[PDB]
Parts: structure tokens; C-alpha cells; sequence
RNA sequence: AGGAGUGGAGCCUGCGGCUUAAUUUGACCAACACGGGAAACCUCACCCGGCCCGGACACGGACAGGAUUGACAGAUUGAU
RNA sequence: AGCGUGUGCCUACCCUACGCCGGCAGGCGCGGGUAACCCGUUGAACCCCAUUCGUGAUGGGGAUCGGGGAUUGCAAUUAUUCCCCAUGAACGAGGAAUUCCCAGUAAGUGCGGGUCAUAAGCUUGCGUUGAUUAAGUCCCUGCCCUUUGUACACACCGCCCG
């Protein structure tokens, strides 16, 4: 995170709340917030063993160094909400080998991990064949 | 009942299929009798395989 | 040993099976089937059906 | 194991109730119902009718998806020393069909 | 003047914290935002448009052509 | 013990209770002569009258096999205790058996006899026991690794209508 | 389909060390039996067995998801 | 003799070619909305990681201070 | 208007009337149906009757695309499906060629079943509206029978010459 203007400030605050309110928030107020199916997972779901993951961020930007990123924890889960809280720990996410390594913004809450890291060469020809 | 399915497994050839059918009847005789010498005479004198169901009462 | 073995089939194409042997692939429901069509045409001689159309 | 010792007993001694065994080809069956009352979570009667088979004492028939074990003679003689049963006894089944 | 919020435009844009009717010049600079930020952030969605191909689940094999 | 399922579902379920045992027998009575079952239910009573020919092998000795077969049915198919009755059927004119002729040719063939003097010695049988005509064929390999079709035919045959 | 291609790893099973066994009673004067540490206290545990001296960590090798002290 | 179309346009779907770490595979009038084949997982045969044995039976070896079985926490790990 | 279908089945699941709430998707409360019994006197579409638009790539066409709301599921991102507002493309009757069809038939038009946790532009059946053209021929393509010729029989996709 580098960026300004894109969650607080003039120009963009993140549906008429800073991210500073987010953080205060409970959940339960954060998904009122329109973004439909963002609210299917929370209400259904409520924690099916992410457990793993989001202690691991919190941990790890804890000790990091101050004006540093912590290293990385890994996932081959594609899929959870990105929220306020995750902002500023690094991910890897796994593809089919690969664990691409993405920053988390402000920037990105609501998303989901696995946009962010693509699974095919985008694609090059070619040259038809024969058939 | 109606079956229409394939004729060919594994796909291939012209494409047929086959109807299928089979013919269930019903039919049923009211009385208005004591129970007892109908339940006696009913399940007896029956040679095929054809089913029967008594009911107490239906009106 | 382990702790898992399994995991959630409650619907789809894996949580039902035709009896052929625990055979798929040739999806099948239809009035109580969980038979086989491949079998089924060997069935048409036994009981269930005879052909007359 | 294998399975425990227990879950043997249980399937040696109603083999030889009922002169019969069958079951079904599974890996996800819970607890066994239909007989071997809750106490086979896993493959259990298979795997200890091979072995049991192996050795001769039954033979196996498979149509449609169940097993069908018959016990013979010889099994009887192994199982009632097996299991330390009287010097006659068959409660399986003993009369003359007519 | 009582018109309802379902039946506008844009209902909570995103970033701006309300319901909003677009018009002309403005709807396209607008959109050209929405864009800008799918690239910014580098979603899926943002290299499907920069590349200039389908957004939404389509299949390009048999679709388009311009080049044969 | 209810209610009862719908009248559709109701023949569905006869004929793969039908079928399924219709196989079961198969594989086990091949060797005795087997030629079918016929199933009736009767009053509080199941009555399956397993039709073969020689009904010796089938009882045994002190009826052992019939007592086997009894205890199978009142297990698998989850049948209320003691309700299973069986019953054995010696057919009489075994030549218009056709499912006991093809599968006694079966253990003619694979006790390791010629294939030709055992097609015409099943053949002259079903027709001396009456009938019109008879069919056999042998579809498969024989002198070499290259498969052949032998036909023996004699008499009347039909192949359409009803 | 086609045949496996070489690991630079893969080790099986643990071998469960090779332990020497009763020393956990202890004798130095008769009738006495010296006990060590604590005998499991469940009621499905028979309490004949015992609990492991494991010390920051205080555990019952018979339950195998309960019963553990730390402390 | 005529009737309505296809080939033209947009879209769906199958097939070839190309790409890819994998883009699983059969089929070339009598293949090509065909293999009930409208694949989120399952299905699944493919590719990449991790675990398990569900290697019967026989013989020999091991072996009741014992053959062997399972597991908390910490570390590791996508993973409790 | 018709052929059907429906929970008590596979392992967790049916078809829906009625009441209430919402623009809609939908939610919620109650009741029936093992079925010529309840859904369903299946109160369907084209068609029919009256307004509006006016020869204009137009209000024809609805591709592409932005934002938002619901439902299924353990999970919906490369958008499962459904709904609301906005965006408004090719396309203005189609080359060389080619398919199919003779009476409730072609064509137009809707519906049920199949696959199905969610979902038909597919397939299989069913009703509804309902023509024009023929009553023939071997020209093309192909097939049956006879006669004839052959260096062919792996049979003219054959065989064979410099």
C-alpha cells in the first residue's frame, strides 16, 4: 500500500465510510454495505475453517518490521472475501503450480483472491497447421 | 408408462431409439355386505397373478 | 492414520450410482430406474416389459 | 489391525447363527446396519470373509452388487474349536426339508 | 421528486456512498473510472478489456473475427 | 410397516425383484439343470418355485441347499422372518427348455469335447422331445486366432411378426 | 497413465522408537509402590494407566482429542 | 412441378488447427446438439501437490521389559 | 386445448391451491394430493377486438457492456441461474452451391417428458392454426431383373501404356 485518495480523503471514500470505520465495524454492519453476493457468504457461512488464514495474516504483519511487508502465507484457497482487515499482508495463491504473490489494497475489499492471479498463458499464435 | 431411449450404446450409426410400453389397468366392485364373508371368499379362487386390495370403507 | 476419507457429495452426478457395478456416466432417474439402459434392453425380454410397440 | 478383535468375534459368531453372510460393495458404509449391529464402520465382513476364503471353509457367489458366502463343512469344524463351541452343535440350521 | 431508487442508473456507484442518475458527457467519463480501476487493482477484468476480449463467460473460439 | 408406495412404483418393484433373483440362480444352479423360477406371493406367504430339471442336486442331502437359498432371501431383500417359503419344480419335456439345452451344451463344451458331434447330439434331442425346428450357432474363435460363425439348423423357423 | 518419475523424498512410516518399558513404577522399600506423576483422571480412562511427564505439556495418550493440561 | 430454408448477418453448440504446465478421449453417405457428453466440486479418464493400503494366503524372521496402534501441543504444512 | 407428470423415491428429496408482504426476482403463514379423488372444469400461445407508432438502421433488431437486487449450494471468480435500470452493434433478404417435404401433410405457434441441488437455443412426444403444387418420369443421383462384352476377382477407388 502506497496509494492515496482511493479510500479516504477527497475523491473516494469507501461507499460514504473510511476504512477506519471499517476496522470498528462488525461484520454484520460491513455487509449492509450493497454488494450482494459478498452477504451469501457471510450470513451462510461464518467461518468453515478459514480460521488457518486469517490468523496467520494478523500474526505475521505483527512481527514484521515496521515500513515492511511480512513474507508471505500461502493458500490454495481461491476464494474469500478480501477485507480491511487483510490489507497489507502479501498472499500467495495457488494456481494449478504456481503461487503467484499479490499486495492486498484498500483498493480491492469486496474481490475475491483468485482475480488476481490468472491461471493460463494469456495466449500467442500461431501460425495455422496443416488440418 | 413410456421408456424412449437409445437403441445404440455407444453412440454411433444412424440415430434410432425404441418406445417402450407398459399397460396397467384398474378396476374396482363395490359392495355393501358384512366384512367377514367377503374377506373370506375374496382371497381365495384366484389362479394369476393379479392383485386385490380391501378397503373398510370408501363411502 | 488419517482423518479424512471423504468429503461432501449430497448431490450431483457422484452422489447417485447405477447398478451396474457403481457405474455413471448415462445419468439416470426416471420412474425408480437406478438401472442401467445398456442393461435395461437386456431386461426387455425380463419382467417390467414386454415390447408390443 | 487389520480391524480390532472384538469386530471379529462379531462376524465369526453370526456366521455361525445364521449358516449365512451377505453384504453389499461399499467403503462409505457408517456403521453397518442390516445386521452387525453398529459396531462395523468400515469394510470389515469382506475382509475377514476373503481371508476366511482363501483358506477354503465358504464359498462366494457376487450378483448385483452384494456377496453371498456360504459356509461349509469344514469351516464348521475351524469354527466351533475356533470359537470353543460343544462337540455337536449347529444352530444354523438342522431338519429335513420336505 | 419520489421516483424510486431501484429504478435509477446507479444505486450506491462505488466509492461515492449514494444513488446517482448519470447523464450524457458525464456517463462517459463514468464508465471510463470503472475501467481504469479494474486495471489499477488488476483484476481478471481489467486484462480481459485491455486485451479486448469478452468480459462476461462467452466462448471466443467460434466468436468474433475482424481476420480469417 | 406403512404406508405403501404408488401403483406405478408398485410393478416397477415386482420386476426387479423378479429379474435380479432370476440372474442369482443362475450362477449357481448352471450345473443342475436350471430353466427358470416362477414367483407368487400368496396369502401371508411368499411362494418362489425354482423350476430345474433334476431337482436331486438342487435338495441335497438332508435338503442343506434348499435351507441356504432360503436363508439368503430372508436376509437380502429384508424379508419379514419365516414368511419366505420355497418350493422346487421338476419340469417334465426338457427339449422345449431352451435355457437348460444352451446351458447344458455350455458343460458339454467345457468339459473339452468337439464342437461339431456336440451341436448335432443337443440338436437331435430338441427335436425328437417335439418341436417344429431348432437353431444353434457358435460365434467365436476356433482354429486359430481368426472367429468364425457354424450354424446348425433343422426343421421350421420363424423370424417376424408376432 | 504412464509410470511414476523419481521423488527425492518420500519416507513412509515412522518407526515409533524402540523404547525400553516398566520404569514407571518405582521401587526403593516394600510393601511401597513410589508413583511418579498422575494416573488419568476420567471416567472412561480406567486410571490404571498414566498420564504423561511431559512437563509444559500434560497430556492422557488415551484420549486423543481431550483432556489437555499444560501447565 | 412447387412450398419452406440452409450457405449471407448476430448468437448457441460440436469438430479441426493453434496456444498451454494440462488444455483428457472415441468417432471422419454409414463422424461432426453424436458417446443421454447442457463438465462449478463431484463427475474425471487429464495436469500439479499431499495422505492412505483396502499387498489375500503360504513359508521364514521378529516376539509378551512384547510384535504392534493412535495422538495433544510446538515446529512444519493449502491443511485442525 | 392436448400427451403427461407429481412428496411417502437414493440416503433427503415433489407438485402446488389459498392468506399475507414486495415493482420484480422472491419471502412468509397455512392446507390438499399414493393421484378420473389434490394441483387442474389444466381459465397456454399463435389467432381475435380497440388505441399508439409511420417507411425513418425508426419505437425494426437486441448483440456488446456498466451498476444494483434475489435464488440454489460446502463453495458461484473465467460473470451457475433469475430479476431491475442504463448502454443500442451487425443486420434493410442474402454468391458459388445445397437440404427436406404429397394431407390434418408442409409452414407458423405453444406445452409435457428426458438430463436436473441450481439451468434448454438440444432431443423425444403432444395439441392448436393450417396452404401452394403433383396424380408424373428415368434427365440427373441411385436401386431391382434379364441380355451382352471384359486383359477385372484386393472386383473400375478396378486394371494398364510410353
Amino acid at each position: 500500500v502506497e496509494q492515496k485518495k482511493k479510500r479516504t480523503f477527497r475523491k473516494f471514500t469507501y461507499r460514504g465510510v473510511d476504512l477506519d470505520q471499517l476496522l470498528d465495524m462488525s461484520y454484520e454492519q460491513l455487509m449492509q454495505l450493497y454488494s450482494a453476493r459478498q452477504r451469501r457468504r457471510l450470513s451462510r457461512g461464518l467461518r468453515r475453517k478459514q480460521h488457518s488464514l486469517l490468523k496467520r495474516l494478523r500474526k505475521a504483519k505483527k512481527e514484521a518490521p515496521p515500513m515492511e511487508k511480512p513474507e508471505v502465507v500461502k493458500t490454495h484457497l481461491r476464494d474469500m472475501i478480501i477485507l480491511p482487515e487483510m490489507v497489507g499482508s502479501m498472499v500467495g495463491v495457488y494456481n494449478g503450480k504456481t503461487f503467484n504473490q499479490v499486495e492486498i489494497k484498500p483498493e480491492m475489499i469486496g474481490h475475491y483472491l483468485g482475480e488476481f492471479s490468472i491461471t493460463y498463458k494469456p495466449v500467442k499464435h500461431g501460425r495455422p497447421g496443416i488440418g | 408408462l413410456r421408456i424412449t431411449t437409445r437403441k445404440t450404446p455407444c453412440g454411433e450409426g444412424s440415430k434410432t431409439w425404441d418406445r417402450f410400453q407398459m399397460r396397467i389397468h384398474k378396476r374396482l366392485i363395490d359392495l355393501h355386505s358384512p366384512s367377514e364373508i367377503v374377506k373370506q371368499i375374496t382371497s381365495i379362487s384366484i389362479e394369476p397373478g393379479v392383485e386385490v386390495e380391501v378397503t373398510i370403507a370408501d363411502a | 492414520q488419517q482423518l479424512y476419507w471423504s468429503h461432501p457429495r449430497k448431490f450431483g452426478q457422484g452422489s447417485r450410482s447405477c447398478r451396474v457395478c457403481s457405474n455413471r456416466h448415462g445419468l439416470i432417474r426416471k420412474y425408480g430406474l437406478n438401472m442401467c439402459r445398456q442393461c435395461f434392453r437386456q431386461y426387455a425380454k425380463d419382467i417390467g416389459f414386454i415390447k408390443l410397440d | 489391525m487389520l480391524m480390532p478383535k472384538k469386530n471379529r468375534i462379531a462376524i465369526y459368531e453370526l456366521l455361525f447363527k445364521e449358516g449365512v453372510m451377505v453384504a453389499k460393495k461399499d467403503v462409505h458404509m457408517p456403521k453397518h446396519p442390516e445386521l452387525a449391529d453398529k459396531n462395523v464402520p468400515n469394510l470389515h465382513v469382506m475382509k475377514a470373509m476373503q481371508s476366511l476364503k482363501s483358506r477354503g471353509y465358504v464359498k462366494e457367489q457376487f450378483a448385483w452388487r452384494h456377496f453371498y458366502w456360504y459356509l461349509t463343512n469344514e469351516g464348521i469344524q475351524y469354527l466351533r474349536d475356533y470359537l470353543h463351541l460343544p462337540p455337536e452343535i449347529v444352530p444354523a440350521t438342522l431338519r429335513r426339508s420336505r | 421528486y419520489k421516483i424510486p431508487d431501484w429504478f435509477l442508473n446507479r444505486q450506491k456507484d462505488v466509492k461515492d456512498g449514494k444513488y446517482s442518475q448519470v447523464l450524457a458527457n458525464g456517463l462517459d467519463n463514468k464508465l471510463r473510472e470503472d475501467l481504469e480501476r479494474l486495471k489499477k487493482i488488476r483484476a481478471h477484468r481489467g486484462l480481459r478489456h485491455f486485451w479486448g476480449l469478452r468480459v462476461r463467460g462467452q466462448h471466443t473460439k467460434t466468436t468474433g473475427r475482424r481476420g480469417r | 410397516m406403512a404406508v405403501q408406495i404408488s401403483k406405478k412404483r408398485k410393478f416397477v418393484a415386482d420386476g426387479i425383484f423378479k429379474a435380479e433373483l432370476n440372474e442369482f440362480l443362475t450362477r449357481e444352479l448352471a450345473e443342475d439343470g436350471y430353466s427358470g423360477v416362477e414367483v407368487r406371493v400368496t396369502p401371508t406367504r411368499t411362494e418362489i418355485i425354482i423350476l430345474a430339471t433334476r431337482t436331486q442336486n438342487v435338495l441335497g442331502e438332508k435338503g442343506r441347499r434348499i435351507r441356504e437359498l432360503t436363508a439368503v432371501v430372508q436376509k437380502r431383500f429384508g424379508f419379514p422372518e419365516g414368511s419366505v417359503e420355497l418350493y422346487a419344480e421338476k419340469v417334465a419335456t426338457r427339449g422345449l427348455c431352451a435355457i437348460a439345452q444352451a446351458e447344458s451344451l455350455r458343460y458339454k463344451l467345457l468339459g473339452g469335447l468337439a464342437v461339431r458331434r456336440a451341436c448335432y447330439g443337443v440338436l437331435r434331442f430338441i427335436m425328437e422331445s417335439g418341436a417344429k425346428g431348432c437353431e444353434v450357432v457358435v460365434s467365436g474363435k476356433l482354429r486359430g486366432q481368426r472367429a468364425k460363425s457354424m450354424k446348425f439348423v433343422d426343421g421350421l423357423m420363424i423370424h417376424s411378426g408376432d | 497413465k504412464k509410470s511414476y518419475t523419481t521423488p527425492k523424498k518420500n519416507k513412509h512410516k515412522r518407526k515409533k522408537v524402540k523404547l525400553a518399558v516398566l520404569k514407571y513404577y518405582k521401587v526403593d522399600e516394600n510393601g511401597k509402590i513410589s508413583r511418579l506423576r498422575r494416573e488419568c483422571p476420567s471416567d472412561e480412562c480406567g486410571a490404571g494407566v498414566f498420564m504423561a511427564s511431559h512437563f509444559d505439556r500434560h497430556y492422557c495418550g488415551k484420549c486423543c482429542l481431550t483432556y489437555c493440561f499444560n501447565k
